[PDB]
């Protein structure tokens, strides 16, 4: 390729790599916002395989979920969305349990997880805490990667700028000297 | 570079020896999206030959646009319909790879004579995803699509 | 220098939460400060062209930022803040002004001096 | 420099336009239907 | 390039053509960010036409910023704030384009003529927020701002 | 990127286990 | 480049002066990282040199490692094995630090010649750990091991 | 550096009450 086909595409890298290492960073402060929460006691992608690790067990809330099921099974389960942002609290998490009775009818480390009224309120409070903890720390490392592997693009595309750049040096030169040498 | 640009146009069909190709493990190391040649044409070799052949370059093609997006983010941020069309990509570019009679002495592998209407028949058959539940490694290395499948019956006994 | 050096660093602190601040909602109070003084220094390097400031002149509109009298402002509101607090001083304290430039610093009576100014103009801004 | 993804104009850069375009689309159709409320 | 770089310091008000403008139907693809004159000034052309033609800039400057985000993240991960950003520069950028009484056969509508007044005061109506409702479609090679207005209620009747 | 051949050759690599597995208990 | 390349074939070792060991105080600013030698091999100059460099130089690339996950997790993530080796490394960053004779009419400080036996001496010690109980301040600008202990005293005896 | 300057404190305390 070119020398500004290289440039183009170097700056490009560049950037995604320094937005990939801010989204490491927020979803390391929501983490430890999350981790808190979580001793007591999604839709936004970009966090591993958290949402078909969800759909493995279930063949076998969260808008995510219902795009991958909605082309092959719809008509199954009874609408959620907006979940990611903000942590859920008790106040959020009570609409949850009004559309079900009152209606017509985790987390384990950083870098590793794994898939009456009163009472069916805690339930649904503690499942939803731990995927909340689970997809901050998956997409923590998620960016933390993507970060990291522009980082060696970046390095592998300035070594072929550099070769690139003094051949279009040396070639200038080389018509400049046989333009010369014809006079 | 000037020596090897002006020779295309005194070929009637070109190989294209690719280093990345080679470097992967895959030999011949023929590039499929830059290999070339004149009789390629429905009238010649056959409508159904013709479509074959087009329908290997165009899932490597998908899959190769597709390399800055696993990259940075990953197969996971892939389309589920996606995942499909880079995995038998990967196993069409293997399944391209031959043992050779030559070879025989420094590889160990004995060499494969692939006649034709077998070969038509075995990318076809990827194509269509009659063999998606295999592994990759077993289209590495083989003659016809046969061999393949009884190469993945052997790695099945690794337990 | 006094208000400068100051300035320098906070700019520097700045630039590097600077991709961070575009989009972090959950954000603790102590990188919040940093971004508040970040955004509303860089407004005061904003300068009209054909308009070039005394030394004196300057040292008080840095004064202002670095010592944090802008903070509770709005970022839209310190370009006007700017040309009215420049206006204020340099009619009804040229006594002030006079003192930095002979001195070539900011003593001990000069810095509570400034101090008032800025504090009483600061309150009732907005018309 | 801003905007250097778009620039390069690859794989990134097309899924973005398209991204706008989807998105700005169903906006348009919502619109559209505001429109519609607004006249009748 | 030598021959267009020397140019510029002999030039008063210059008008840089872009091909990605061109590509997208922008016509005339006339770069925003790079199309400067020397008379662009509070003092020569009044504070009323600096401020909103500054204010075009700063949009469509920070749009480019957006952009690098949104290709990782995508629309409907951002803020409220940075959503209405993108659809006042997408606008914008729209309702630079324009058809030409020279250029009717290219385009197939009848050319136009927008006044001076008409032009300051039609980006600042979009810049305050007073055409969120409408599609950027509307905007999309017309006259003046009524005309954009005007179209709208076709697009409204049609659909 | 070198990374993005570990990335997808880490992930093919687990899904060919998996195939294997479920070739092997269908063999039996 | 040409220029630094055919120069680097006569270089026998490299001098890596960085302003982020500047900024935290630590002075002269060699980075102890980039910095490199030919002559670092146990045959030239012994095998307690060598070992003794190579275990600076292992360790301060694990505190380096290990100080990018305190910012990330956080201090409890850490375990005792980890935050001991952090806490050496910081002793040691320091205590590669020192005065010199040039600067003494800058500052206060009186210099200091370390002899070659006393470095070797001065390190082998705080990787072995014989200098955990003493703080990091003693190690901040001082010439041989027995400065820091002094220091340490000297400091401690008042408050 | 927080936490090394609560280790610090703590080691010089501890020479200070050896002394």
């Amino acid at each position: 390729a070119t020398l500004k086909d290289i440039t183009r595409r170097l700056k490009s890298i560049k950037n995604i790599q320094k937005i990939t290492k801010s989204m490491k960073m927020v979803a390391a402060a929501k983490y430890a916002r999350a981790e808190r929460e979580l001793k007591p006691a999604s839709d936004r992608g970009l966090c591993g395989a958290i949402h078909s690790s969800v759909a493995k067990q279930m063949k076998s809330v969260g808008d995510k979920i219902r795009s991958i099921l909605h082309r092959t099974h719809s008509d199954q389960f009874l609408t959620f969305k907006e979940v990611g942002r903000r942590p859920p609290t008790f106040g959020d998490a009570s609409v949850i349990a009004l559309e079900l009775l009152n209606s017509g009818y985790r987390f384990r480390s950083v870098i590793s997880y794994k898939t009456q009224e009163y009472s069916l309120a805690n339930i649904i409070y503690y499942s939803l805490k731990e995927s909340t903890t689970s997809e901050q720390s998956a997409r923590m490392t998620a960016m933390d990667n993507a970060s990291k592997n522009a980082s060696e693009m970046i390095d592998k595309l300035t070594l072929t700028f550099n070769r690139t750049r003094q051949a279009v040096i040396t070639k200038e030169l080389i018509e400049i000297i046989s333009g010369a040498a014809a006079l | 570079d000037p020596a090897p640009a002006t020779t295309f146009a005194h070929l009637d069909a070109t190989t294209v020896l690719s280093r990345a190709i080679a470097e992967l493990g895959i030999y011949p190391a023929v590039d499929p999206l830059d290999s070339t040649s004149r009789i390629m044409d429905p009238n010649i070799v056959g409508s159904e030959h013709y479509d074959v052949a087009r329908g290997v370059q165009k899932i490597l093609q998908d899959y190769k646009s597709l390399q800055d997006i696993i990259a940075i983010l990953g197969m996971d941020e892939l389309s589920e319909e996606d995942k499909l069309t880079v995995s038998r990509a990967r196993k069409i570019q293997r399944f391209l790879s031959q043992p050779f009679q030559v070879a025989e002495v420094f590889t160990g592998h004995l060499g494969k004579l692939v006649p034709l209407k077998e070969t038509i028949k075995g990318f076809q058959q990827i194509l269509a995803g009659e063999y998606d539940h295999l592994p990759e490694q077993a289209f590495y290395m083989v003659g016809p699509i046969e061999e393949a499948v009884a190469k993945a019956d052997k790695l099945a006994e690794e337990h | 220098k006094q208000v400068a050096g100051t300035m320098k660093l906070e700019l520097a602190q700045y630039r590097e939460v600077a991709a961070f601040a575009q989009f972090g909602s959950d954000l603790d109070a102590a990188t919040q400060q940093l971004l508040s003084r970040g955004v509303r220094l860089t407004e005061l390097l904003k300068q009209g062209q054909y308009s070039p400031m005394a030394i004196e002149e300057q040292v008080a509109v840095i004064y202002a930022g670095v010592r944090g009298y802008l903070d509770k402002l709005e970022p839209s509101k310190i370009t006007k803040f700017e040309n009215a607090f420049l206006s204020h001083v340099i009619s009804q304290h040229q006594a002030l002004l006079g003192k930095i430039r002979t001195d070539g610093k900011i003593s001990e009576e000069s810095d509570a001096k400034l101090k008032e100014i800025v504090t009483n103009f600061l309150a009732g801004f907005e018309a | 420099s801003a905007g250097a993804v778009r620039d390069a104009g690859g794989a990134f850069g097309k899924r973005e336009q398209a991204e706008e375009e989807r998105y700005f689309r169903a906006r348009a159709a919502e619109q559209l239907a505001a429109l519609k409320k607004h006249h009748e």
